């Protein structure tokens, strides 16, 4: 399974 | 024994050709096991090995958010990106992702990564502890203190000694027949003359799991890595791979050579002659 | 920018066999963009219905994929893959040898 959170703007 | 799961992001911006395409693909060893691409007609994430077909629609709805919501970031950061290398609105860039988590034969935690890239070239990257971050430019070194603010390598930490191993754990035990299997190589051997006093000995490995393989060769005992040629480990398109290893032999001292062939499927390591 | 040149590998599913039904695959590797023009050839002409793997990617960013097709070889058929990249100046065809 994929990482959810975090998913932060570079 | 150890296994992997590991993730690979890509998103391509399509200047003037609509949105980003972003493919995402799936592996848990050398098996590929899902996939999504925005440009296929389901837009959804995809099962592509039997093992992940059984997961029911509330896996797939939440693969799906998380890889969309990727894709929507990765859409915001192309642009950054070409603001802080200042490049113009008219060409075509990469990002890429890399993510996973190696387990032990116990099936507990190993080693952790995240990778990223722009235009092919190392961006950004978490360090082994998974506390730091390392950034290969000036540009990455902004994102590195956006990060450091965020708290983003807690909840990469989180992902990579948590949920990641436990996702693997599951998937090895529902696909403990396809995952843990050690298909051994099919050998065979071709001989073809190049010249009157010279002649190419190929040696064959065919239908091999996991891609992880050994071709050497010895003259009459002692090793040769002269005149070799050998080929990268391609896969043969059935959840198996393909190698070869040639050699420029005088004519007729082909039956000096052997080769010997080394996989985690063969009970003791294969001696080929012609 | 990085550019880098794809490998190209022509060959068959399982050893060629006259008549015996098989498949013909291409595999293109370290190259870098992602964007590719990947055919496979029967005889010079474009084979129709070619399927492909799911763009991934090497350790160092060089992206990989297996373009594929069942055959079935015979003497006289003449087997072979067209590949075009930015890194190519013309698409570079690479001919399909039963023993490579
Ligand atoms: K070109």
């Amino acid at each position: 399974g994929t990482s959810g959170s975090p998913i932060i703007n570079r | 024994g150890s296994h992997s799961m590991r993730y690979f992001y890509t998103s391509v911006s399509r200047p003037g050709r609509g949105e980003p395409r972003f493919i995402a693909v799936g592996y848990v060893d050398d098996t590929q096991f899902v996939r999504f691409d925005s440009d296929a007609a389901s837009q959804r994430m995809e099962p592509r090995a039997p093992w992940i077909e059984q997961e029911g629609p509330e896996y797939w709805d939440q693969e799906t958010r998380n890889v969309k919501a990727q894709s929507q970031t990765d859409r915001v950061d192309l642009g950054t990106l070409r603001g802080y290398y200042n490049q113009s609105e008219d060409g075509s860039h990469t990002i890429q992702i890399m993510y996973g988590c190696d387990v032990g034969p116990d099936g507990r935690f190993l080693r952790g990564y995240r990778q990223d890239a722009y235009d092919g070239k190392d961006y950004i990257a978490l360090n082994e502890d998974l506390r730091s971050w390392t950034a290969a430019d000036m540009a990455a070194q902004i994102t590195k203190r956006k990060w450091e603010a965020a708290h983003a390598a807690e909840q990469q930490r989180a992902y990579l000694e948590g949920r990641c191993v436990e996702w693997l754990r599951r998937y090895l035990e529902n696909g403990k027949e396809t995952l843990q299997r050690t298909d051994p190589p099919k050998t065979h051997m071709t001989h073809h003359p190049i010249s009157d006093h010279e002649a190419t000995l190929r040696c064959w490995a065919l239908g091999f799991y996991p891609a992880e393989i050994t071709l050497t060769w010895q003259r009459d005992g002692e090793d040769q890595t002269q005149d070799t040629e050998l080929v990268e480990t391609r896969p043969a398109g059935d959840g198996t791979f393909q190698k070869w290893a040639a050699v420029v032999v005088p004519s007729g001292e082909e039956q000096r050579y052997t080769c010997h062939v080394q996989h985690e499927g063969l009970p003791k390591p294969l001696t080929l002659r012609w | 920018m990085i550019q880098r040149t794809p490998k190209i590998q022509v060959y068959s599913r399982h050893p060629a066999e006259n008549g015996k039904s098989n498949f013909l695959n291409c595999y293109v590797s370290g190259f870098h963009p992602s964007d590719i023009e990947v055919d496979l050839l029967k005889n010079g002409e474009r084979i129709e219905k070619v399927e492909h793997s799911d763009l991934s990617f090497s350790k160092d960013w060089s992206f990989y994929l297996l373009y594929y097709t069942e055959f079935t070889p015979t003497e006289k058929d003449e087997y072979a893959c067209r590949v075009n990249h930015v890194t190519l100046s013309q698409p570079k065809i690479v001919k399909w040898d039963r023993d490579m």
